[PDB]
């Protein structure tokens, strides 16, 4: 009754009145290539490095199931994947978001989603939370906030699983494209703080580690986890 | 046996207690490596008799992670 139209992803979907974690489940389940994970509300929401993330009723909660097959090294690009994913949804519905290294998308620098991918040998798990209709966190925002206005779950949904199916094709053509669309759309000439050194995030390289330019104008790449970083 | 690290990362989180008796293919601890955090599974069922690394810490390939009995 959806009425999806893709190749891999969304050729199946399990929908939950509520759980624990969409990720999980996709993690615990044997389940097949771009089968799609989505519930109203998430209870034990999980975040990037060990975080927590509201799951509300009214917001999209999803998990992919992928099995790309692709030389470790391209394996870091997969949340860019989701990220790019969400912008060009957003761009549909005429907001624009943009990506903040490398997992989170910002409208007016308001998080209003966040990708997290789990790996299971074989198995390889794109989680993507956005915030749509939903109640939201101080300093967060939403779709309905954004534009005003309860905005159709459902659509949403169709849009995403579109765009993540096409940009998951693609990626399996050439690996490389996604790089650009994220380095086309992440925010960047900011100045940051590296704790545990400052400088500018002036790029990411093809490893998707972020370019940071220091005063003196030397670059220092960054890996994500690795250290902690700050917006000045 | 010794359970040692399938690729570069640093540990999020250790999933199995010592003394705890593990189930083949289970998941034992968490790398974030490549911009995915990643579950380590057991080779074999047995007990968690050792779990040789802390969290937070920057494990290598082929480095030991869990001795289990
Ligand atoms: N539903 C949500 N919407 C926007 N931001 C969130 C949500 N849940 C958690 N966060 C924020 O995302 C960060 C982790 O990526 C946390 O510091 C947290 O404040
Ligand atoms: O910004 C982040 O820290 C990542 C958030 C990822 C949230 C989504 S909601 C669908 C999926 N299930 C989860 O438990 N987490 C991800």
């Amino acid at each position: 009754m959806l009425g999806l139209k893709t190749s891999i992803i969304g050729r199946r979907v399990i929908y939950f009145q509520e759980i624990t974690s969409t990720n999980e489940f996709a993690k615990t389940s044997y389940l097949e290539e771009g089968t799609v994970i989505v519930a109203d509300k998430q209870t034990m929401g999980h975040g990037a490095l060990n975080r927590k993330w509201e799951s509300p009723e009214g917001g999209l909660w999803l998990s992919i199931v992928l099995s790309p097959k692709v030389p470790q090294k391209d394996l870091p690009k997969i949340v860019f994947l989701g990220a790019v994913g969400v912008v060009e949804t957003l761009k549909e519905f005429s907001i624009d978001g943009r990506i903040k290294w490398p997992n989170d998308v910002l409208v007016n620098y308001k998080k209003i989603a966040g990708v997290l991918v789990e790996g299971k040998g074989d198995k390889i798990v794109l989680g993507i939370g956005l915030n749509v209709n939903n109640k939201v966190p101080n300093g967060a925002t939403s779709m309905k906030l954004e534009l005003g206005s309860e905005v159709p779950l459902l659509s949403v949904f169709r849009s995403l699983i579109t765009n993540l199916d096409r940009l998951y094709l693609n990626f399996l053509k050439n690996p490389m494209d996604i790089l650009n669309l994220v380095r086309d759309n992440m925010i960047l000439g900011v100045r940051v703080k590296i704790l545990g050194f400052e400088g500018i995030a002036e790029d990411i390289d093809d490893f998707g580690r972020l370019i940071i330019r220091l005063d003196s104008g030397e670059v220092k790449k960054v890996i994500y986890g690795d250290v902690s970083l700050r917006f000045l | 046996n010794v359970v040692s690290a399938p690729m570069p990362g640093k540990v999020l989180r250790v999933l199995v207690r010592v003394g705890d008796r593990v189930r083949v293919g289970q998941g034992l601890l968490v790398l974030e490596a490549m911009k995915m955090e990643n579950e380590i599974p057991s080779p074999r069922d047995g007990v968690v008799k050792r779990i040789l690394v802390k969290e937070g810490e920057a494990v290598d390939t082929g480095q030991p992670l869990i001795e289990l009995g």
